[PDB]
């Protein structure tokens, strides 16, 4: 209660595949969709659609940002309960070149 | 001109061959004007635009051709077009949302948001909207979420509330598959206006000679508004600012439900389904509220229309107030509800008033077996709250219904002059623990019928004598004289008065 | 000497198991001493 | 180098079981039964009736909606079964309550009947409108479909009255039409099957 | 003239539908910079100031 | 703005509404029309002994589809 | 307590970010001055609006306001590969 | 190493920096003057020296002395990224009163991050005041002033047994002591009771058990943030906390007419406290 | 699909190898003052979310005093999973433990 | 306990920056009930009881055309003791922009006071 | 009639707008505000 | 007491907001705006070094709203030469005067 629940309890978005908190993003939706939660470094850009007759995309793996790009993949995000200072710690460690991979159990 | 622009919007349609999207936003920015600017597209140039977009649809489904599709859906006041254009614009939406079942995500957002407009304005909204609830079957779901997302506030204007619920009841009669999520949305968002009126209620309103205000009478310029609008609070919520809202919203519900109940739908139609979706909505929403006048009048109106309904509501209401499976204090408010429904509902026969008084004495006839011998054991005088609220639920009947139980032969119905003699003189003294005015009036009218001989036992209370929430369920009558003067006019044929 | 031990851990590619109470307050996990030394499991009656 | 690099990407996107054309009708079979596993949150009001709680919270909001994991429209479910947290079948199972909250999370198995349309398949549905730009359809009286102009055959002309249709032999086409499946669109809250008529 | 000498307000609103500018005092020299450049050229670089200052209605 | 709060309601996917993970545990094995029609006769009967009424109404069209005729 | 959490973190791995942090961030930063006149954040600068919403402007990446943007990472291209001063003693040993 | 990666020497050098998000790099302010952040002054100077070495990168495309400034730029493109991460690993110019802290100085001290904001957080729902004696409360009790008793709240979910008491708390509102400050709806939206009158509270206490229309939140129930009462409990704390008996748990006993936390004499040897002006922290 | 089926099968096998059966369990038969302070915490936290209550609560509004009444009557439907420090565990119902 | 405060407005200008914000009230707008705490010149009547949130002076700025006040930014109820109008020495023609205002927080011996 | 007081010569002084804050008998810059007849209430405690 | 802000959610009304628990700006009718903060920063000239002084007002806790030109500066640059009277511009009306 004292060092989490009453101080900086935030529920963040964590990719289950890369294990990172900072590189997630709520997607700018196509106008007929819902803004979902997507990870950025697991995501591959939609122009990388390089080529059983073909390897076409299942149309729900593609999301956009406010710049206007498109990205395939980057899903498989979940919500965990962290202190917010863990989100600030991970930004101070990236600036040193160090990533923190989080291993999240329901996979 | 009109023959010249037909080769202009076709030349703008040619942005798919070499993929430049040149004249897309130029046409789309002229169609995105309001009605207060005469520089918008007119009735002649729109049919130039619309019929090229309806003769091909492949040469519009680009990511860059998506932009004009917004401004055709956001083409405001489209229900005010001439029938050479109105009956052709509807034909464009019916082919856009069926070629591409993806804009009904965004078109039905408009049709539900335009339910502020009245019935005479939304004759063409629902007749488009009924069409897509059968052609797009997977839209029963997310349109339910639109009707809650776009219901107005408790405290918006009355034109937005009385005409949303008017258009909302229109949607019920042509979509019975939604049904329950129509009434749950109404009755829960009437309690918000409802319960804010009993605590306000002090004085009668002024019967102003004008009852209605007026008939039909008919840019953004946004600045950096981030400062103060201090000390201009005007937070003083009105009397008629919520009494007239509860008039016009809740008269309109009783009008629409009186039309949708009839004996020819109670035989093989869906008029039974209107009743049961209010009965389960009664025992879950309004019955756990506190201090609610003016919404149990909806069930009061509906359970007075036919005789079979009161054979499926009073038996429902007894099963609430006497089952062991119910809560500890739902078995008192419903006894408090049972006494004030029998004593104020008009259109009932004797055979229903008797069967209430049959069981309400037969439960008290069973009461002599076990729960009268625990007086001698050490305990409070409030372990038997279920008994006093049942005896109040029968003495409030005789103060109003005292001429139905007179027979031609000169008897009473299961000893009405004799059974109350034994229950009053017994080892509980219900002349003290119950509400005073419901019990002071039982003895006086029984004194005029020569049953009560117990007016010193009333005086034997100043020295014979969790108490506040036992007073508060007994000073609450669900069917008091209503304050709403417009809605009482509907109930004057249905509501027994004081005399 | 926080970034001194951080240098020794990053070069090690060290998986922190998150079991010490100084490492559970960082990630916000429940401490494993006292009332966090077991699990409470609820017994549901129906199949 | 790249021969075992994109295999962890291509096989992410290849769907598993292809729809067969069956019964010498030419039409494919897109309703399929898949057993899945879930990790759901039983709530304390359903702590006495756990199976009603998993159905009403997690399984009932999942029907007739596109699910990304099974890849289709979930019709219904069959054979819900809560995995016991006690590896001892029996009635008195037990789930694991979270420390912070009074809820319990648990595993479940269930069989989902999903509708799985894929490309190169055959779907026959009623025509509900047809205009001067497309042929609009239903599928199985529930699933919206459309055939646009650039996949209408050239030998077919749109006779105008709303308007009827002319095939290659001068006949109006009925509601029931056979067509071949193009990109199935998903991104709405409405599942759209775009289709073709050419072979 | 108004696109080269004066200032249109920022954003995306007051520049395409209805223009909105303001005569700043820092461009009251620049407009008169080329008004006086033509009048100087009409007399071949001989400027007659005082009859022009009664004509331009200034000091 | 307000639409930043409407998409919290447009998503409305908590850990009470949605499962945390979904994984297919075997391969999808196809069924027959005699098995679909046997299932829908039992799934609709189970739920009809709220929500879900807008869904079942779309299943009865498919129950009318595999055997009957509009 | 009415907003439970499902998935939970159980172990943390330390590592080194490779050269392809560029993949998670196509929002490079070039202009060293952070603002210009009219108080705006200049594009390609350190207060760019693709790093999170800022000064009552929406985020160019999330599309969300200042209350709901998580904030995002950009990267400065070093022209020549300087060494990381944490790991400098641990390359001078291998050197 | 199950992932069978390669140990490569690029991991020791820095190809790119990464800029932290703008929320973690907001400008500073003091009084009425806003200043630029610490993490922009060290991080623009890398980016000007990146520019200045591209200014001099054009001085071989058309083509000594310029390599005495090219090699000078590599030392200071090193000494700027060195001074971005650390600050004791640089040289600087002058006595700039312990110059601008890098991202290691944010982690390694008593203060900084890892000991000031991970082991040592500041908390909500806590009060401190001077302590005063009382032999009339119990030994396992604290005397909470009425100032603290109308501020500290407890989220109490409304059910079928506390509806009689939580309705009375909303009626009293956030001024009369057995009361409440705000309620929480089933969709998590809060409704504050502070500006409301006696009629908007009675007409909102009556809706505490009304089920919402929504089916996603049909499980949940409302939460009334009642004031602290005599059945609540409290962690109490004398500030040099040298052993675990200096932070015990008391039962609340709300007193009138005070502004001081109020303690019994059995406890004053445990906390090593005396009534000379000592303050104690009350956690709820 | 096969990579999950062969993954759940590992997990339910690992958790089967760590379950000490009820006859092999050799920890203390008393409730160890932290189990008591968490059973009463978790049961009172479930009661306030409208869980079915197995005792005649006599006007008690504190959820924690209700759960102290159920612990006195052995009516609490919880199970303590006592972890041993390799990861293996023992399940103890609250009904069979002894309250100090 | 006496306690002073320097209500200054010239903290936010340069040498040639003209006088942006004045004292006193404005016109063509009416935020009422400030005249209970304040006088016609936009300065408080001295001797006036104040609490937190109460207006302490009214300054009419010209970059908003709005009569803004600034509030008593402390939580103990005081009384205005003295209002001093500080003139200007750098020139002889600027309006008043600095006002030093003195409070009087009365302090009876409450329980918890060291003697 | 609203007045102020000079801090030096104690002369009462009405000060209109577009006037320098100075005394008008001496030239003293600091200038203190007088109090007028205005109601305030106290409890005699 | 209130301050002007955006429209409140829950379909409230076009409203103006007010910080109440120093971090939860409610609406006029008591609806707490979901996800609001009221940030600050700590100081216990001196006590460190000064980077620069970029002048913002910062009443929106981070973001600044005032301190910008060309919004009401539009009517400030053209008012001062027309605010003062007695301009001595009077060319032929002075003969009448
Ligand atoms: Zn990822
Ligand atoms: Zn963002
Ligand atoms: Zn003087
Ligand atoms: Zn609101």
């Amino acid at each position: 209660d004292r060092l989490l629940n009453s101080s900086d309890y935030t529920q963040a978005s964590v990719c289950r595949e890369c294990g990172s908190i900072l590189t997630t993003q709520q997607s700018v939706p196509r106008i007929g969709s819902i803004s979902t939660v997507c990870c950025r470094r697991c995501s591959m850009r939609f122009e990388d659609a390089k080529k059983g007759e073909k390897i076409f995309i299942d149309d729900s793996q593609i999301w956009e940002d406010g710049q206007g790009n498109k990205f395939v993949g980057g899903n498989e995000t979940t919500t965990v309960a962290i202190p917010f200072v863990l989100k600030y710690l991970d930004s101070e460690l990236s600036a040193m070149g160090i990533r923190l991979r989080y291993n999240v159990e329901p996979k | 001109s009109a023959a010249m622009y037909s080769r202009f919007v076709k030349s703008a349609l040619d942005d798919l061959d070499k993929n430049d999207s040149t004249q897309i936003g130029i046409i789309a920015n002229q169609v995105a004007l309001p009605s207060k600017n005469p520089e918008r597209i007119n009735d002649k140039n729109l049919n130039i635009l619309l019929d090229i977009l309806s003769s091909n649809i492949n040469r519009i489904e680009s990511s860059r051709g998506t932009f004009l599709i917004q401004s055709i859906i956001n083409f405001e006041k489209w229900w005010e077009l001439p029938p050479h254009t109105l009956s052709k614009y509807i034909y464009f939406i019916k082919i856009l949302c069926s070629s591409i079942p993806k804009w009904w995500q965004d078109v039905s957002m408009i049709l539900v948001s335009c339910f502020i407009l009245p019935i005479k304005q939304t004759v063409c909204h629902h007749d488009m909207l009924k069409y897509f609830l059968r052609m797009i079957p997977s839209s029963m779901g997310f349109i339910d979420t639109y009707l809650a997302k776009f219901f107005p506030n408790k405290n918006d204007t009355r034109r937005k509330l009385v005409n949303y619920t008017s258009n909302l009841l229109k949607l019920r009669g042509y979509c019975s598959e939604l049904g329950f999520q129509i009434w749950s949305l109404l009755i829960e968002k009437i309690i918000s206006i409802d319960v804010e009126l009993q605590n306000e209620l002090d004085e009668l309103d002024d019967d102003v000679d004008d009852d209605d205000l007026e008939e039909v009478d008919l840019m953004d310029i946004i600045e950096g508004m981030d400062g103060t609008e201090e000390y201009n609070v005007e937070l003083t919520q009105g009397i008629k600012e919520l009494s007239t809202k509860l008039d016009s919203i809740l008269t309109l519900v009783s009008t629409h439900v009186e039309e949708q109940v009839t004996p020819e739908s109670l035989e093989s139609g869906e008029g039974v389904g209107v009743f049961n979706t209010l009965t389960t909505l009664f025992k879950t929403h309004v019955l756990p509220t506190y201090y609610t006048r003016s919404i149990q009048y909806i069930m009061f109106h509906v359970s007075q229309q036919q005789l079979e309904l009161m054979d499926s509501f009073l038996v429902t209401l007894i099963d609430i107030s006497f089952a062991v499976n119910e809560a500890a204090e739902k078995k008192i408010k419903s006894l408090q509800y049972l006494g004030s429904y029998i004593a104020r509902a008009k259109k009932l026969s004797r055979t229903q008033i008797i069967f209430v008084a049959s069981y309400l004495t037969s439960w008290l006839n069973r009461y002599v077996i076990e729960r009268e011998e625990e007086v001698d054991q050490r305990g409070g005088m409030e372990r038997f709250k279920h008994f006093y609220a049942a005896f109040q639920a029968l003495c409030y009947i005789f103060c109003f219904r005292h001429n139905i139980f007179r027979d031609t032969d000169g008897n009473w119905e299961c000893e009405l002059d004799k059974f109350f003699q034994r229950m009053v003189i017994s080892k509980f003294n219900p002349l003290k623990f119950c509400n005073e005015n419901v019990m002071l009036m039982f003895a006086r009218i029984a004194q005029q019928e020569s049953v009560a001989y117990c007016f010193s036992i009333i005086e034997n209370n100043n020295n014979e004598r969790t108490r506040q929430q036992f007073i508060d369920l007994q000073s609450y009558f669900p069917y008091d004289p209503l304050f709403l003067k417009n809605y009482k006019i509907l109930m004057k044929e249905y509501y027994i008065e004081w005399s | 000497t926080t970034c001194q031990f951080l240098t020794k851990a990053v070069l090690d590619n060290e998986r922190e198991q998150l079991d010490s109470p100084s490492a559970r307050i960082v990630v916000g996990k429940l401490n494993n001493v006292g009332t966090g030394s077991f699990d409470v499991l609820a017994k549901v009656p129906n199949a | 180098n790249e021969n075992r690099e994109t295999a962890r990407f291509i096989k992410k996107h290849k769907k598993q079981v292809t729809n067969p054309i069956d019964e010498k009708n030419g039409t494919s079979n897109c309703i399929v039964r898949v057993p899945i596993a879930l990790y759901v949150s039983l709530a304390p009001m359903y702590l006495e009736n756990p199976l009603q709680g998993v159905m009403k919270q997690h399984l009932n909001p999942l029907v007739m909606k596109y699910n990304n994991k099974v890849g289709g429209v979930v019709l219904g479910y069959e054979g819900l079964k809560i995995l016991d947290a006690d590896p001892l079948d029996t009635s008195e199972k037990l789930i694991k309550i979270t420390p912070d909250t009074p809820f319990g999370f648990t595993w479940c198995h269930v069989n989902l009947y999903v509708w799985q349309p894929q490309v190169g398949d055959v779907l026959e549905g009623y025509i509900f409108i047809q205009s001067a730009s497309h042929i609009g359809l239903l599928i199985h009286d529930a699933f919206n479909a459309s055939i646009k102009k650039n996949n209408i055959p050239v030998d077919w002309t749109f006779v105008h009255n709303l308007g009827h249709w002319v095939d290659s032999n001068g006949e109006p086409i009925d509601g029931k039409l056979r067509f071949t499946v193009r990109n199935v669109h998903t991104t709405g809250r409405v599942v759209s099957v775009d289709g073709t008529l050419i072979s | 003239i108004l696109s080269r000498f004066t200032v249109i307000k920022p954003g995306q609103f007051g520049r395409s539908k209805d223009r909105s500018y303001f005569i700043d005092p820092q461009n009251e020299d620049k407009i008169l910079c080329y008004i006086l450049a033509i009048i100087m050229h009409l007399d071949n670089f001989i400027v007659e100031i005082t009859p022009l200052a009664h004509e331009l209605n200034l000091k | 703005m307000m639409k930043g709060s409407r998409r919290t309601g447009n998503n409305t996917a908590t850990t009470l509404n949605t499962p945390v993970v979904i994984h297919a545990t075997q391969l999808p094995q196809h069924v027959s029309t005699d098995e679909v029609l046997q299932f829908l006769e039992s799934f609709i009967d189970e739920k009809e002994n709220t929500n879900l009424s807008s869904s079942i109404s779309q299943l009865k069209r498919i129950q009318r589809d595999f055997k009957g005729l509009p | 307590i009415s907003k439970p959490v499902g998935s939970e973190i159980t172990s943390v791995d330390f590592g080194i970010l490779t050269a392809k942090i560029r993949n998670l961030s196509a929002k490079q930063i070039t202009n060293p001055t952070v603002l210009d006149n009219l108080g705006h954040p200049v594009s390609g600068g350190l207060y760019d609006l693709a790093l999170g919403a800022f000064l009552r402007n929406l985020c160019s990446t999330c599309g969300l306001d200042e209350k709901f943007c998580p904030g995002h990472q950009g990267h400065i291209e070093l022209p020549v590969p300087c060494y990381n001063p944490l790991f400098f003693n641990q390359l001078y040993i291998y050197l | 190493n199950l992932s069978r990666k390669l140990v490569k020497a690029d991991s020791f050098f820095m190809d790119v920096l990464v800029v932290p998000p703008t929320r973690f790099r907001l400008p500073s302010k003091l009084g009425e003057e806003v200043h630029e952040n610490s993490q922009n002054q060290l991080l623009s100077k890398v980016l000007t020296t990146s520019l200045l070495i591209r200014d001099l990168n054009d001085d071989l495309s058309k083509l000594r002395v310029i390599f005495s400034r090219l090699m000078n730029a590599f030392v200071t493109i090193q000494n700027d990224v060195n001074a971005f991460i650390d600050s004791t690993k640089a040289q600087g110019r002058t006595s700039g009163k312990v110059p601008i802290p890098g991202v290691k100085q944010a982690l390694e001290k008593k203060e900084g991050l890892f000991r000031k904001h991970m082991m040592g957080k500041r908390v909500n729902y806590a009060a401190r005041s001077v302590i005063s004696p009382d032999p009339n409360i119990e030994t396992n009790e604290i005397g909470v002033p009425p100032v603290f008793a109308v501020k500290l709240t407890y989220p109490e979910p409304v059910t079928a047994y506390n509806i009689a008491e939580l309705r009375q708390a909303v009626i009293n509102g956030p001024d009369k002591w057995p009361g409440a400050t705000q309620i929480q709806n089933e969709d998590g939206s809060l409704v504050s009771l502070i500006g409301m009158s006696v009629e908007q509270r009675k007409a909102l206490a009556n809706q505490l058990l009304t089920p919402s229309s929504n089916v996603s939140t049909h499980t949940l129930n409302k939460k009334v943030y009642r004031h602290i009462k005599n059945r609540d409990v409290v962690l109490m704390n004398r500030q040099p906390t040298l052993h675990k008996a200096s932070m015990m748990g008391h039962k609340v006993r709300v007193l009138p007419n005070e502004k001081t936390l109020r303690l019994h004499y059995a406890n004053t040897g445990a906390y090593n406290a005396d009534f000379d002006g000592d303050e104690m922290n009350m956690h709820f | 699909p096969e990579d999950f089926q062969q993954h759940e099968q590992i997990r339910r096998k690992t958790l089967k190898e760590k379950a000490i059966p009820k006859d092999q369990r050799a920890t203390t038969p008393y409730m160890t003052k932290y189990e008591r302070a968490r059973i009463l915490g978790t049961r009172a936290l479930q009661i306030s979310m409208n869980a079915p209550v197995f005792v005649d609560l006599e006007g008690e509004t504190d959820p924690l005093r209700i759960a102290m009444k159920e612990l006195a009557e052995k009516k609490i439907p919880l199970v303590i999973r006592r972890y041993l420090p390799d990861g293996s565990f023992e399940d103890w119902s609250v009904e069979e433990l002894i309250v100090d | 306990m006496y306690k002073t405060e320097k209500v200054d407005l010239a903290l936010n200008r340069n040498r040639g920056d003209p006088i942006t914000q004045h004292f006193g009230f404005g016109n063509d707008e009416w935020p009422k009930e400030w005249l209970e705490k304040l006088d016609e010149d936009g300065l408080p009547y001295i001797g006036t009881y104040v609490e937190e949130g109460d207006p302490i002076c009214a300054y009419f700025d010209d970059t908003l055309n709005k009569t803004k006040i600034k509030t008593y930014h402390s939580s103990e109820p005081a009384y205005i003791e003295e209002v001093n109008l500080i003139g200007d020495e750098s020139n002889k023609f600027q309006e008043l922009q600095t006002v030093s205002i003195k409070y009087r927080i009365r302090r009876t011996p409450q329980i918890g006071d060291k003697f | 009639t609203l007045k102020y007081i000079c801090a030096e010569c104690s002369s009462k002084l009405s000060l209109s707008r577009t006037d320098a804050v100075r005394c008008k008998d001496c030239g003293h810059r600091i200038l203190l505000k007088a109090r007028t007849k205005r109601l305030v209430q106290f409890e005699a405690r | 007491t209130f301050i002007r802000g955006p429209i409140c959610g829950t379909d409230n009304c076009p409203s103006r907001l007010w910080r109440i628990i120093d971090g939860r700006r409610t609406c006029q009718y008591g609806h707490v705006m979901e996800g609001d903060v009221e940030f600050n920063d700590d100081e216990d000239l001196g006590a460190g070094v000064i980077t620069r002084r970029l002048n913002l007002t910062t009443n929106a806790t981070g973001s600044f709203q005032s301190s910008q030109l060309t919004n009401s500066q539009l009517l400030q640059q053209q008012q001062r030469q027309s605010h003062k009277k007695f301009k001595k511009l009077i060319g032929h009306e002075a003969k009448l005067l």
